[PDB]
């Protein structure tokens, strides 16, 4: 249950980045907020929850040098 | 020149302004007759209906003079702003530093003082 | 370069109060007790350590050294000169 | 009663790191400020309270060298 | 579908680019405000979400010297 | 009371961590504000209280090395 | 649609640069307000968008030296 | 009148520490503020009057060693 | 429109440096807030438009010696 | 009068380190603040008049050294 | 039109430096703002412009040295 | 007349120190806001007016070192 | 007309010294606030002027030394 | 007007040290604010126009040694 | 130079404080007060 | 190279101070203004001054005033003792 | 003087302000008769309009000074803001450190009270 989370951050991902993160809301008398997290620490979120879940490789390991 | 350290300043305020904002005026008629002063213009409005629909919609200008220009203007003499003509109809005393003038429009009414 | 030497040298220190020169002296160097301006010698005693409060310092110029290549630089001219003299620069300087 | 905070924390992450974690909701005449952390600091919190709980392996001992 | 994203936020970088990335709009009562991300980290996000996807080659691979 | 000042500030950090520490409540003319601590100084917080107590043993001293 | 693209973006330089970018509009109840940009992130994407476009050369190779 | 002026400044730090400290309290039309302090200088007002009152030793005289 | 432009971005910049880089504008029911801009980003801005049209010289070659 | 002075000052510490400095207060309309004070220099002013008034010793001079 | 334009600067510069550079004016439903340049830039400006325009001598060149 | 700013100095400073030191005191229609300074700038004018004042001996000459 | 606008600026400078520097001043709906600059700034600009014009002497050539 | 001057600045700084100097006045619909000078910047100029007025000698060239 | 070391060297130590000058000697350099010249 | 040497060594300190400069140098460099080439002032003792706050009593260190002048020579004595066929140790 | 460590902090305002703003002017008449008073003075603006339209804009002065200086004045006293006259017509209580001083316009209507 870890790729919807996964698809949620990066769609969350998404929309914050280009225009669509509501910062907060007001409706004459009921208005709320909420914290606003970076970009870089997302990164990182998903970074992390995606390598955890069922995916595949996606950073390979070192590197190998020949002549 | 008084002795308020504030009105002073406060002259300085109202010069700056005035020729920040506003117009020139070209007083007529009356003992200055042919003077200008400068001001700050404004005409807002004003609806009444006397009986069931009289909606007779005009406005209440306005011109905010210093009053050192603008002493014994009386009542019935006119003005023109730019192009167009008013009348004095109120003269305010000094907030401190300047006033205000209520104009009227056209011609002004009669005189009737006796 | 020969005066220059001498007055780099010749600021020691300096005080950073804002009292009257007379007060500080009396305060952070010595001197006073005056016979009866030139300010006030002091002597040379020994230690002499100070007392201070905030606002107040006394900062010690490091000048700079002496001969910070004239010596070398001017062997460099001796030797110009000693080959117009036509005599060896070693007698010469 | 490790396991419940442990759920929670890491559901609190997730809701804090998309865009809900309200920091203040302002009913007409009656709000209430709730001040938030950082995220590193969160991410720790997750690590060290997991650890100490009884959850299965997730670091381990340096590494050895083998030519 | 990675190319309306990569349309939609090239799009938005423009639109950020000249003037018209709303902050956020207020109407007597009905207001709402939108996080705002600073133009690197967009085009820097920007610069890997095409590449995974099928742009064409924009990266090659260091070069070479030669007398 | 040092234990259940433990058991308090341990749950006071837990909710703070999450979302749970007020900054401060206000009702129509009744509004008051509670300072926020930090979280570092509040993690020792606990630290030092609770190994002041009976508590169990949390940290050993040091790691001696033989060949 | 990219030539449209720079003389659009250049404008908005030029009109932001002299006196002509309004970040905020409000009309008595009705308000919004746009992100704003620096100068010199502008007119690097203007550069990057000019030599990536049709445009003919603008920037030549390094200069070579003879006696 | 020390022990229970420490008793009370031991309690204001717990007080404090956790969700209780009292920055500003607003009635109608009446409000006091009460000025913030920092947790340390807090503790270190807690920990120099430990030395200075009678009670318990916390302190040691260094540390000697001996093969 | 090299001089219109030109000449238009001068006589910006001499009123904002004088007194008249009108930063905002308010008549009661409406308002509108143009950006500000530094000054050096101006001044370049205009050499580099000036040095861009074709003005007469501005710039010389360096500089040679000579016994 | 430094006795005085100095009880004034020691309340003044404790009030303040716990939770009574009073910033400011508010009398529907008559209301009036204080100008804040460090603590370490209220401290120091507390050193100061306590070595300076007829009180006992608090601190001696240096320290000796013996084999 | 230089001369007038340093005239202009002449005066923009010794009435800010007194008391004479309104940053904005206020008419109770109309006012505007404008942005406040340093003293500095002003000095810069008016002696380059000076430099350019048609008056005398003002700086000349380095200085030499003789025995 | 010294001894008048000095006495008024001094009660300035534990005025000042405790809790007394108001920069703004509010009626109704009538606010009135005093500058604060500093405490050292305001021991550095009590460390000078005293010292020129002819009141007892507060300095000393250095320290010299006997064997 | 140097030497009058040059004690004019003498005199505003004490003016701004001890406390007469308006910054802003308001009526009712009235209110203009004009450009603050610093003290130093202006102590070299009057000092600026003062040597131009034909003042007695403030500047002596360096100093030389003899024995 | 020195000698007055002297005695204004003199006492500017005695009101302003205590708690005297006003930063603002507000009457309801006509206020004023003042630019507040520092403390440090006024002394340089106390300092300034005593010496070069005609007040008394108040410093003295450096100071010789002598064994 | 020869005067400039002596200065420079003379004036080793140095303290501040807005203690009382002869109590600081006291609390920090020692002292002999418990018993002009400081 | 030796003109440029003179003068980085004949300016040595810098006196910064808002006080009118005939003061300052009464108040700082000894002076003897008890008596336009400005003030001579005669060399004594440290004379430690006192300025006020807000001087300053810069020292200019300058620089090394053969910073490699005498081994650049050496290069171009080098190859004038060619053009010249005489061995550069009797030239220079 | 005053219980209250604030009375004096708010009078001490009090007289701050009246030195910065508001000018002086002295008392003609009354028990105090010829004295000095330093206060604040301004003039709002008043319409009235009785019968079909009579308006009759006029002016209300007032003083705002501290109450000492003030005291033992009651009603039928005049008094001049320098070259124009005025005569007091209400006393305001005390704020706590002042009070405001109502004036009339010319000479004080007659007296109607036995």
């Amino acid at each position: 249950t870890r790729q919807e989370e996964l698809a949620a951050a990066r769609a969350a991902l998404h929309d914050l980045m280009t225009g669509k993160r509501v910062a907060t809301v007001q409706k004459d008398g009921r208005r709320v907020e909420f914290t606003a997290t970076s970009v870089s620490d997302l990164k990182k979120y998903i970074a992390e929850l995606e390598v955890q879940t069922g995916m595949t490789q996606r950073r390979r390991g070192p590197a190998g040098f020949y002549v | 020149d008084f002795d308020n350290l504030f009105d002073a300043a406060i002259a300085r305020a109202d010069e700056t302004i005035r020729g920040y904002m506003g117009t020139s005026a070209t007083i007529t008629s009356g003992e200055q007759s042919g003077a200008v002063i400068r001001g700050v213009f404004d005409d807002p409005e004003n609806i009444s209906y006397a009986g069931q629909g009289v909606r007779v919609e005009g406005s209440s200008p306005s011109l905010f003079v210093r009053t050192d220009e603008v002493r014994q203007l009386r009542r019935g003499d006119t003005l023109t702003i730019g192009e167009e003509n008013f009348w004095v109809d109120r003269v305010s005393p000094d907030d401190g530093g300047s006033c205000h003038l209520w104009l009227g429009r056209g011609v002004p009414p009669a005189v009737n003082r006796r | 370069q020969l005066q220059s030497a001498i007055v780099k040298a010749m600021y020691a220190a300096t005080i950073e109060s804002e009292l009257d020169t007379q007060s500080a002296m009396d305060f952070i160097l010595g001197a006073n007790s005056q016979e009866q301006y030139a300010a006030a010698p002091v002597r040379l005693g020994g230690a002499k350590v100070p007392h201070l409060m905030p606002g107040d310092s006394l900062n010690l110029q490091t000048a700079q050294d002496t001969d910070n290549g004239y010596s070398v630089f001017e062997q460099s001219l001796l030797r110009y000169i000693a080959a117009g003299l036509g005599v060896s620069y070693e007698q010469l300087s």
